[PDB]
């Protein structure tokens, strides 16, 4: 039965299960790339939480509009997402958390607004409906903060206009080496972080704006904004090669036990061969 | 623009038409295999009376 | 003509030519072979259908079925069924090529379909290994394929000089022709056994029918990937032959990258675009049974599907779409289908005629 | 089974339901390879009704009530029909496929989805 | 401009009308000629039954 | 002992009413809870139905275990 | 094939023609899947030059007389030689593949491509 | 010839004491080179370890080619 095809099935098989090893290979590495890639954009946001903290606590007069909550009509997110499949069902898992997100806002009576990252995003909210504001794709491994002033500059333009009320960020947690879970949290309106410190430490001096303190306030709330993004894009870098690790090893051990049933279903073929073989003989030689 | 709109709602008519036509079509072509099957089983009935 | 849009484009059959037609059991070859004889009704050559190894219900039927089309009007029935003994089995092809002969001889022309030469094997078989003869491989005497080769070798084209010396100057101007459309069965699609390989050296050519294309909706469940035919452009009319290149590239097409077919969401867009077309011209392929098609027909639908009027219809309604059209055409343009039907021919009119009536039917039809 | 003996729609749901099954059983060989989640919405949609198509076609019948102990059950062509036309068209999409799994008509489906 | 505007309009509806007319005056024509060749093909087949 | 391929053409008429009607589709259940472990090892969703049904298939598995030389009644 | 019957610029034309081909066959899923943008600058020059190699192998048959012309060519062997040594190397790496169909030696495969 | 399944039962008693001592190089090389063979396609991500070993594989590789009738002492 053409045994020499199944024999080359079975070598092929083996080829691509040592090919999926070697990537399983590659992902860890990046995998550790993109996690201490991670703790180098911290003394950035804790130096701005900082700055940003003791300027509004020092200075109670007003409140800007990133950090009061007005009443909502319309909220907004941004999602982060892959590039490429092949790696579980990380893509699949944040859209239904989304997707039940939104349909919990929905009985609300609060419509929704989109802004993607990632091309598979872009084709399952393309297909999903709904209001896109922006797209972006090819973010890549280390994204430049360049890249991702479009979507963020677009969702707090439509804030500025009163046109959205939240904008929540969807990604994914780099929870160990192995699980990663998704996460929806909502940034623009700022919640408190830690505005406990510096109270009771707080000193009495007071810094020199050069100019005046309302446009300081704003020029680093956008930036702490843009930050928050960043830094939240690159773990969900870290979890996706998490993940398409987690999928080639499993890949390799499906391949693993296709060999052990094949060579089974060959064994037994190549017996039956051998025994057609010799009956046919046998008979052949005794009609003579 | 609104008298574009209005073109816009005409172009309804034609497709209300289209589709209306198309059931007249096929509500008077399924008549024929009736007549068909009709002339057919009379054929039958006849076979019978004659070959008694 | 055998009437399947499949076949006459890609797997085109002459006159002369022995194309055979191998597959696994039930997916439909004694179908193909009943509509390649229903379809002859106006070509004017006689049929022979010769039935060996079937039970006679089966027998019965297909000669109620011939009769109720009128295609028995021109047609002759050998029966060998299962209870005959194995000397009928194993004679009733050559006395069914001897009935088709007789038209070949004298001008006419004949096409003779011989039903499971698996069958006639085994009782040849049967016969070989009672009177002691030595056996062979799969236990088959060793002279099985000069049994198949002396019989499908009669199946053939004389020329005029032949005819007009068979019939002493009664028949001078005419040629002659037979045509023939064995039919073997596959175990498990296994086409390396014994008489499977002998056969499918003799014929021409070959008709693979798949059963997972069956099951999948695919009727007939042509396979275009292993059917040829040695023949080729040469038993193609003039119409039929320019167009059928579209659907065999597009098919190719498809056909090489069908290991993605599950990836379209994974992939640039010029192989998407490929796999676009390549599912609506498989699905242009089905067809139903009994139902045959003119070659006007045929190159309406072909040609609708070359230039991209079908681009812009989903896949799932592409078949009320073609059927459509074709009553479309049969309605309006009766003069335009019988000028193609009764030549074949293919000018900047015609042409020109079937754009200005395809573009008119998605204008003003709405299928 | 050809349209001229069972009829137009008898034909069309038999033929839909085994294109249905064919289907899955292409689909088998990736699935268990990579994931379920590589393949589009609707090839998972296809593999969900596939399952409960397939549980669908279980039955007690009333000599097995020995084996097991459940009494059986004679399902009406029309029942049979009418629930694989339902089937096919998604109504059901929202059942269980252990809803599926040694009942009758389409009601028992509905009542044991409930019960659950 | 706004002149023109009321003048197209009724420009568009009446050939909506006028195509409503022709398509439909054409689809129930088929459908009769369809009917009367039903009729001759059952006429061809029954006086074949009673032949055989 | 393997649930799937495993019967007794004689059924419950084998054994004490006890057992008889207790043991149910015992053999049922398992044989459909080693098809739907084997087809949901990486099933991510898991709805409440397929996990109350997997939770109790390995139950039912561990349930059936004994030592040699070890009679019940 | 070998360099001791056939001369070495023989064998190591052939042999590097080879390469090229059996480089470019492989290069065929990556192609289908990304296309031609993504891959590197080297392995682009393959692609089009195997796909120009792959035309130049066509050839008109004198015996036909029709639909090409009565185009006998018998090119002789050392002209094959020069033509895919040149187009090894890259002096025609500029002319459209196109112009490389049909034809016989080298000469006129650059008149068909002045020509158009 | 296939370095992977080819052996010599003999063994180093049917070599010259060079060839013998100088051997070992040459057959770690071809292993090493033919353990990791897979990660020679991506050459991207390829830590500093194992693209020294990949760089010596193939130098090897390379080096056992050889014409006709062009024996070596
Ligand atoms: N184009 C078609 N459309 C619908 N049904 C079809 C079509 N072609 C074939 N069939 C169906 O395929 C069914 C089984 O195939 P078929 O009747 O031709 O038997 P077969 O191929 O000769 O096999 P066997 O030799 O084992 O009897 C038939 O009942 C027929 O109705
Ligand atoms: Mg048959």
């Amino acid at each position: 039965a053409n045994l020499k095809e199944i024999r080359a099935k079975v070598a092929s098989i083996k080829s691509t299960q040592k090919i999926t090893r070697a990537m399983q290979m590659v992902a860890a590495s990046k995998m550790r790339r993109a996690q201490e890639r991670m703790a180098q954009g911290r003394p950035y946001a804790d130096n701005m939480r900082r700055v940003i903290a003791h300027l509004v606590q020092a200075n109670p007069e007003y409140k800007h509009r990133y950090m009061v909550d007005r009443p909502v009509k319309r909220v907004g997110y941004i999602i982060v997402s892959s590039d490429r499949g092949l790696a579980g069902g990380l893509n699949i898992n944040l859209f239904k958390k989304v997707v039940q997100h939104v349909k919990a806002q929905q009985e609300q009576s609060i419509e929704v607004q989109f802004a993607l990252i990632g091309q598979k995003a872009v084709s399952f909210f393309k297909n999903y409906g709904g209001k896109v504001l922006g797209a972006t794709t090819q973010i890549g491994d280390a994204p430049s903060l360049e890249q991702l002033t479009g979507s963020v500059q677009v969702m707090l333009d439509a804030f500025d206009k009163g046109e959205l009320d939240r904008i929540y960020l969807v990604s994914n947690g780099f929870v160990n080496a192995m699980t990663q879970k998704p996460k929806v949290e909502q940034l623009v309106p700022l919640a408190p972080a830690e505005e406990g410190d510096d109270l009771n430490r707080t000193y009495g001096w007071d810094y020199i704006y050069e100019p005046e303190a309302e446009e300081l306030l704003n020029g680093l709330l956008v930036r702490y904004i843009e930050s928050m993004v960043y830094q939240g894009v690159i773990e969900n870098v870290a979890c996706e090669q998490s993940a398409r690790m987690v999928a080639m090893k499993a890949a390799t051990d499906n391949a693993g036990q296709l060999i052990k049933d094949l060579q089974l279903i060959y064994n037994k073929l190549r017996q039956a061969a051998i025994t057609q073989e010799i009956s046919e003989i046998v008979g052949g030689a005794a009609a003579v | 623009d609104l008298a574009d709109a209005q073109a816009q709602v005409k172009q309804e008519l034609d497709a209300a038409k289209a589709q209306a036509a198309q059931l007249i079509e096929q509500a008077n072509r399924r008549a024929a295999q009736l007549i068909e099957e009709a002339r057919t089983q009379a054929a039958a009935e006849g076979e019978r009376i004659r070959q008694q | 003509q055998t009437g399947y849009k499949s076949v006459d484009t890609m797997i085109p059959v002459g006159r002369g030519q022995r194309e055979l037609i191998i597959g696994d059991r039930q997916t439909g070859k004694t179908a193909m072979a009943i509509d390649a004889i229903i379809a002859q009704k106006n070509s004017g050559i006689k049929c022979v259908y010769v039935a060996i190894g079937q039970k006679q219900s089966t027998i019965a039927n297909v000669v109620r079925k011939l009769e109720e089309t009128g295609a028995m009007a021109y047609t002759t029935v050998v029966a060998a069924a299962a209870a005959d003994p194995a000397a009928m089995q194993y004679l009733a092809p050559y006395s069914g090529c001897t009935m088709g002969e007789y038209f070949r001889d004298r001008g006419e022309d004949a096409l003779i379909i011989y039903d499971d030469l698996s069958k006639q094997a085994v009782a040849y078989r049967q016969i070989s290994l009672l009177l002691r003869r030595p056996p062979g491989r799969e236990a088959y005497p060793g002279d099985v394929f000069y049994l198949h080769s002396r019989l499908l070798e009669r199946a053939s084209r004389v020329s005029a000089e032949y005819v007009e010396k068979f019939t002493n100057g009664a028949v001078t101007g005419k040629t002659g022709s037979l045509t023939a459309l064995p039919i073997i069965e596959t175990q498990a699609g296994d086409v390396s056994a014994f008489v499977p390989t002998n056969v499918i050296s003799i014929t021409d050519g070959q008709i693979f029918l798949e059963t997972s294309l069956f099951n999948a909706g695919i009727r007939p469940a042509v396979n275009a990937g292993i059917s040829v035919s040695r023949v080729g452009g040469s038993a193609q009319t003039k119409i039929i032959k320019k167009l059928s290149g579209g659907i065999r590239t597009a098919l190719a097409q498809y056909r090489e990258l069908a290991a993605f077919a599950q990836f379209a969401s994974d992939l640039d867009e010029a192989t998407r675009k490929q796999l676009e077309h390549g599912q609506r011209v498989t699905e242009l392929m089905k067809q139903k049974q009994y139902a045959p098609y003119s070659i006007a027909d045929q190159a309406v639908s072909v040609y609708a599907s070359n230039e991209g009027y079908m681009a812009d219809v989903e896949v799932k309604k592409i078949v009320d779409f073609d059927a459509a059209l074709i009553a479309y055409f049969r309605s309006e343009y009766a003069p335009l289908m019988k000028q193609i039907d009764e030549t074949g021919d293919y000018n900047k009119d015609i042409e020109a005629a079937i754009k200005a009536g395809i573009e008119s039917f998605k204008a003003t039809q709405t299928y | 089974l050809d349209p001229l003996v069972v009829g137009q729609e008898h034909y069309e749901i038999a033929r839909a339901v085994q294109n249905v099954l064919q289907r899955y059983k292409e689909l088998k060989d990736i699935i268990a390879i990579l994931g379920m989640d590589e393949l589009a919405e609707e090839d998972k949609l296809v593999v969900y009704r596939a399952r409960k198509i397939q549980r669908f076609f279980s039955q007690p019948f009333h000599v097995a009530e020995v084996f097991t102990g459940a009494p059986g059950k004679l399902v009406p062509l029309k029942e049979t029909i009418r629930g694989f036309k339902g089937l096919l068209a998604g109504e059901y999409d929202h059942i269980p496929e252990q809803a599926f799994y040694m009942v009758g008509g389409i009601d028992e489906v509905i009542a044991k989805a409930e019960k659950l």
